[PDB]
């Protein structure tokens, strides 16, 4: 077999600027590559095949280089919408293998999360568990720090986070946190606390709620 | 214009027997390559099975001589017949056109593919509450397997709408929230209702989100 | 009492592409197949249903050289019931071949800086190739309803494809000069045999 | 002309790995696939597989296949069969035929190559004397050569002068998993009381060396 | 998947008559419109590897004899030696190679028919070095015999042995044409001196009578 390495595995850039990715194989291939857009929720599109000819319908600013063992694809005066994971595929010899992907996001100014902190509902509660669930909305950058407190004491090991993935428009991020606790456990204290420390906030949120 | 659907997803117990389906139009399927290409949840993409425009067939090692690529020129199909399936063939599987066994110019949008001995759950559907721009939600707990689709008010609410990406919990179970935007002047008088539906329980459920 | 012409075709200075193999008819001449088996040069000699070593005592009626330029990796394919681009679409073997196949790496000839594009293979094709049959249309392959008028573009592939015979690439990707010996027996009077 | 081969002789316990060996050599050989043949102790000649050293194109026997493992070095002409875990059963000669291409005889043989697999160690022989007794002019007397592991024991009469009506049987595998063997030897009846008859046997996988006289 | 059968399984001929040796297949083993069926005999002398005698199941190899003739088609298949020799004492298979798996014959014993030799019987009683070990061990030759089969039993005390026994035979001799056989009774020394008469007795189609050679224990 024949592996490719992806570099870097990940990348940040801001709209209107120049992006160049990197993809380097086991052994030579001389052309017999091409490269995917993989946007989240949707298959891959094909943008260039031959390690230089661009498919049909893709705009001018993707570009691919490269022979041998040595490929790139440089993307121009990006947009919102091009963030995606970006494989480079070879077929040079049999079977025909994948790289790893390159994660690229767009950056954007900073904005500060909306947080919300929702007390487990009554129906649930009859069924012998409890859920607390906190909401970062619309937030920028991705890094933030949730901290659940309960009685002014910090809570680990039963919470679980899901994060979705960048808007296609303001290019924000959203977080949840989900505290799952039984409901017997979850009658022994009195205030729920969140606790959210971000880049855009001075200084970190509470929300609370008293059971 | 270039149409390829896949189907014949789900869950199936390992060992077992699943067989893929992929209509195709806009091009003719006997006269072209045509590939399956698999990507585990959260990895990269693998190729599966290619056959030839001259109905020479070719099998990735890890599934020969259990997996076998078909086509029915009558009914323009493509056809992934799996068996003896093990956990690690828990994939999306891509129905991809092939260019003479060198690139993939069009992909389907995938079907899921489910390999555990886990019962199938239907989910659980939970408020979340508003309090006094506010922000409101359902909570959708204890499924198998993925995945599950959240609209509120049927396809009204579009705006505003976050639908996070399902967590598996220590259970074995899979949780998710939908959560949206909405200004504090509505309140009850505009009427909020999610709507989860889980085709593999075949659960459907209608949840009213007031405030309390 | 006349040379079996094997070095016309063996040591040819320039040799077809796949998609249009040449093919040499022997007929009444004394063929020495010694030269060919002793040699050093070659890498591969896979012979089936006959040796070698009991050809330059017998008698065929006619015997067929194919020779044509493939890659290394594709070198495989020239067997009895083998399958892919090359044996599916330019040159195929029967189930029962009785003959020869002998392959021997030419990058210093075949292959140049820049590449050598000049070889071509057939990409295309509806059906699989009958065996020993040669299918040498360029016309344009339509692999959708629409016809194509002779135009390439959407659902209309060129059959051909080349190949980039670069002297840096890897072995399997370096070209490889073939000669397959067909020995066919009409049960008419026998004019090619080994030296009495 | 080809040539073949073959590794040495192998003694290995149950459930060891092994890898024997068939180097090739000659002009032409470039023509040859190397094929395997199995025969057991006094039995047929079984096909278990064969290769082109070119491009490794192996084909197996339906009864070997899964069973041993078929490879080949074109580098120096050299090819395998290699077991993952031996049985007992194993035990056989396995020889080693080139063909100048397929479905052609084959036409080269190697030696052979012996392989043993039993649970027993290296033990040395004991030998014992086969005493005459009493005539009609002719005597026989002998050697016993019992309870050695493995084969082979060379055993020669008054230091090899003695080969006229010399028998070394076929050595017999005891139930215990050892070897026991005999040799005889015709004399003339009165030359018991004046000759002196000694018997050499020589096994040289314990290092053993036995010089014993056979006397009425 | 094609089962080659040989007939007979063992053959003896007298040295210049002719050996005849048939091989019979389940299918065809043509292998193309080469019209040629894809057969071979090998020959096999005790101790050596097999030897190429004739391919497409008529033509000699170099270097074999002209008395080495193959013949048959279809599915019967004939090798002939017309000058048998002793040098020809080997078993002989048969092989087909139209097609993956190849197959052997089971194989067909060669001897060289002579005229019947009856064979001479010694007894030997354990030595007593080997009995200050704890066995005993009786051996019995028979000694430039032919036909091969012969009969040997142990009788203990006018008592029939089982299982304790252990036969063991020659190659036949290049000169003379003859086999030599062993038989060796294995006692612990305990059960050895219970007893008091060993007798070997032997039974061959050169003798008119079962021959019996016989000792008493210490004595
Ligand atoms: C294609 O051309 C090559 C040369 O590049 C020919 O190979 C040569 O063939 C001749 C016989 O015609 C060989 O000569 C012989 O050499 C040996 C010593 O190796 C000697 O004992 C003999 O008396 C005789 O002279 C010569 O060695 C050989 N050269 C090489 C490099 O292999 C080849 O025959 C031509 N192909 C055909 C099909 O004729």
């Amino acid at each position: 077999e024949i592996v490719l390495t992806q570099s870097p595995g990940t990348l940040s850039l801001s709209p209107g600027e120049r992006a160049t990715l990197s993809c380097r194989a086991s052994q030579s291939v001389s052309s017999y590559l091409a490269w995917y857009q993989q946007k989240p929720g949707q298959a891959p599109r094909l943008l260039i095949y031959g390690a230089s000819s661009r498919a049909t319908g893709i705009p001018d600013r993707f570009s691919g280089s490269g022979s041998g063992t040595d490929f790139t694809l440089t993307i121009s005066r990006l947009e919102p919408e091009d963030f995606a994971v970006y494989y480079c595929q070879q077929y040079g010899s049999s079977p025909r293998t994948f790289g790893q992907g390159t994660k690229l996001e767009i950056k954007r100014t900073v904005a500060a999360p909306s947080v919300f902190i929702f007390p487990p509902s009554d129906e649930q509660l009859k069924s012998g568990t409890a859920s607390v669930v906190c909401l970062l909305n619309n937030f920028y950058p991705r890094e933030a720090k949730v901290q659940w407190k309960v009685d002014n004491a910090l809570q680990s090991g039963n919470s679980q986070e899901s994060v979705t993935e960048q808007d296609s428009k303001d290019s924000t991020y959203s977080l949840s946190s989900t505290l799952t606790l039984s409901k017997a456990d979850y009658e022994k204290h009195k205030v729920y606390a969140c606790e959210v420390t971000h880049q855009g906030l001075s200084s970190p949120v509470t929300k609370s709620f008293n059971r | 214009q270039v149409q390829l659907v896949e189907s014949g997803g789900g869950l199936i117990q390992p060992g077992g027997s699943l067989r893929l389906s992929c209509a195709a139009s806009g091009f003719t399927v006997s006269s072209n390559y045509m590939s399956w290409v698999r990507q585990a949840p959260g990895k990269g993409l693998e190729w599966v099975s290619v056959i030839y425009s001259g109905g020479s067939t070719f099998y990735a090692d890890s599934v020969k001589g259990r997996f076998t690529i078909s086509r029915d020129n009558s009914k323009s199909t493509l056809y992934l017949q799996m068996n003896s399936l093990r956990v690690e063939d828990t994939a999306v599987y891509y129905c991809a056109r092939d260019f003479g066994d060198f690139y993939f110019d069009y992909w389907g949008q995938g079907t899921l593919v489910t390999v555990s001995s886990a019962s199938t759950k239907g989910p659980s559907v939970f408020p979340l509450a508003p309090s006094s721009t506010a922000a409101l939600g359902c909570l959708v707990k204890d499924y198998f397997p993925e995945p599950v689709t959240v609209s509120w008010n049927s396809g009204a609410l579009t705006s505003g709408v976050h639908t996070f990406p399902a967590v598996l919990q220590s259970s074995g179970l899979y949780s998710l929230s939908s959560v949206v935007t909405v200004p504090s002047s509505s309140l009850g008088t505009q009427t909020y209702i999610c709507n989860v539906n889980h085709k593999p329980s075949n659960t459907k459920v209608d949840k009213k989100v007031e405030p309390k | 009492t006349n040379l079996c012409p094997f070095g016309e075709v063996f040591n040819a200075t320039r040799f077809a592409s796949v998609y249009a193999w040449n093919r040499k008819r022997i007929s009444n001449c004394v063929a020495d197949y010694s030269v060919l088996y002793n040699s050093a040069s070659f890498s591969t000699f896979k012979c089936y249903g006959v040796s070698p070593t009991k050809l330059n005592d017998l008698c065929f009626t006619n015997v067929y050289a194919d020779s044509f330029v493939i890659r290394g990796d594709e070198v495989r394919q020239i067997a009895p019931g083998q399958t892919g681009k090359i044996a599916d679409y330019n040159y195929k073997l029967p189930d029962d071949f009785t003959g020869c196949v002998i392959a021997w790496n030419s990058n210093n000839l075949d292959s140049k800086v820049g590449g050598n594009y000049n070889y071509l293979y057939r990409l295309f094709r509806k059906s699989n190739l009958k065996p020993f049959e040669r299918d040498i249309s360029t016309e344009i392959y339509q692999a959708g309803s629409t016809p194509c008028n002779g135009v390439e573009g959407f659902n209309c592939y060129f059959p051909l494809q080349s190949y980039g015979f670069q002297p840096t690439n890897g072995v399997g990707y370096q070209p490889y000069r073939v000669v397959v010996l067909s020995f066919e027996l009409l049960h008419a009077p026998a004019t090619v045999c080994g030296p009495k | 002309e080809v040539q073949l081969v073959q590794s040495g002789a192998e003694v290995k316990k149950p459930g060891e790995s092994l890898k024997i060996s068939c180097k090739g050599s000659g002009y032409s050989f470039i023509t040859y696939w190397i094929g395997w043949v199995r025969q057991m102790p006094g039995k047929g000649l079984e096909w278990m597989g064969i290769i082109y050293p070119g491009d490794s194109d192996t084909r197996y026997s339906p009864s070997f296949q899964g069973q041993v493992t078929i490879s080949a070095d074109k580098s120096i002409n050299t090819a395998y069969l290699q077991w993952s875990s031996l049985k007992a059963s194993d035990t056989a000669m396995y020889y080693c035929a080139g063909s100048s291409g397929i479905s052609t005889p084959m036409d080269v043989w190697g030696r052979g190559t012996t392989v043993t697999v039993s649970s027993a160690s290296t033990k040395g022989p004991s030998v014992f004397p086969l005493a005459p007794s009493s005539s009609g002019g002719t005597a026989a007397l002998g050697c016993l050569v019992k309870d050695y592991f493995p084969e082979p024991v060379t055993v020669s009469w008054n230091s090899g002068a003695l080969t006229s009506g010399v028998h070394t049987f076929p050595a017999v595998l005891q139930s215990s998993g050892l070897y026991s063997l005999s040799s005889v030897v015709t004399v003339p009846s009165s030359s018991l009381g004046t000759q002196t008859y000694i018997c050499n046997v020589n096994h040289k996988p314990s290092n053993t060396k036995v010089d014993k006289k056979v006397e009425p």
